[PDB]
């Protein structure tokens, strides 16, 4: 019930984090991943 | 090494086969028990078009009509889109009109778009006529192909055609 | 049961992502965030 | 700008006030409504030790650290650790030994550790006795102080002290 609410908090954390990752160091999202 | 880098996004309903298309093209790998995509990732492959070597930079994310922080960065600088459906679930075809709109709303105006009916190996279970799908693609100014990420059927040619349409 | 599971999938995704972020661009995890 | 960067990590049970100790120190901010920390973040502040300017780089993450992909990179390079408990909660103080064991496992054996009893404003509800914890601290070679992120009580002094012992 509020398991759903933690889920979207997590998802939203991923999205806000990914925005910054995409803008600054997108290479880290490459499959497969080379430093 | 490469002459052009083309960013191409994968789009369409969850479960249609987007990530396995990506893994088929970039790695020649397929996963039957693949789960829904958490987050955003991409993979690359170089092809020949004209004299030229083109790095295809292919982006993948979950198919979700909901707004996300990541949407604008996902379409940003994307020069082509693969809009995919599962030929064995008419619903995923029904939702195509909405993904087109998503591209109208978010992608560049000149984005080359290719409609892709995937899972063509599921021919017992076909729910989506090819001929109809193709009339729809022709009508909406779209490239069109059917594929099987599982077979490899037309997977290379899908990617070849959009990238040649981009070059 | 399945979304105890899904919460954790999300949580592992975050940790794997963060290991890469911490290792290549830790500044993205600064409060505040300067782009 | 600054003569040394000292990385300092915050550890200790969930709910003890780790993220409010961070935002108190670095921004002079408190949130009564703060939720469990998703992920890993940090914030910095510069202070004077001796002649020198010292950037405290203060890391925060949730919870009760089960071994995460995160944990090894979290302690890596930490020269200090604020091991926090809630003075109004005996269990958070009981778990201090587990946290210490984590720094044996994961931090450089040289790390400066400071025991911090947080929420000294809940002096009515006190479940942990100041004197017991100070003896325990000293028994184990830890610094000790009690703080209130809410009141500000001893917060600047906690940080000032661990950095001084580090310096
Ligand atoms: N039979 C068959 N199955 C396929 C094919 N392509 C993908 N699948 C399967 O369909 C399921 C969903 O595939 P995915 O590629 O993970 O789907 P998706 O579009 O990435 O889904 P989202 O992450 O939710 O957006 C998986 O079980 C795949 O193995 C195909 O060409 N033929
Ligand atoms: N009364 C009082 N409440 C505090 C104090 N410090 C923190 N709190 C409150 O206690 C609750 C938990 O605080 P947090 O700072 O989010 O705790 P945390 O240790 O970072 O928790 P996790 O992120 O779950 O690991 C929040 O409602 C805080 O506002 C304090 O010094 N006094
Ligand atoms: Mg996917
Ligand atoms: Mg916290």
């Amino acid at each position: 019930r509020r398991k759903d609410t933690h889920i979207r908090e997590l998802e939203d954390y991923i999205d806000n984090l990914l925005v910054r990752v995409m803008e600054e160091t997108p290479s880290i999202l490459r499959v497969p991943y080379e430093p | 090494e490469y002459d052009y880098l083309f960013k191409v996004v994968l789009i369409g309903d969850s479960g249609v086969g987007k990530s396995n298309l990506l893994s088929r093209f970039t790695r020649n790998e397929f996963n039957l028990e693949s789960k829904s995509t958490i987050g955003v990732e991409f993979a690359t492959r170089s092809i020949q078009v004209d004299g030229k070597t083109i790095k295809a930079q292919i982006w993948d994310t979950a198919g979700l009509e909901r707004y996300r922080a990541i949407t604008s960065a996902y379409y940003r600088g994307a020069v082509g889109a693969l809009l995919v459906y599962d030929i064995a679930k008419h619903l995923t075809y029904e939702n195509v009109e909405r993904w087109l709109k998503e591209l109208r709303d978010h992608a560049d105006s000149n984005i080359v778009i290719m409609l892709v009916g995937n899972k063509s190996d599921l021919r017992h279970l076909r729910a989506v006529p090819t001929d109809e799908a193709r009339a729809f693609a022709e009508k909406n100014g779209l490239s069109f192909i059917e594929t099987s990420a599982l077979d490899s059927t037309n997977v290379e040619a899908a990617f070849q055609t959009i990238l040649t349409e981009i070059y």
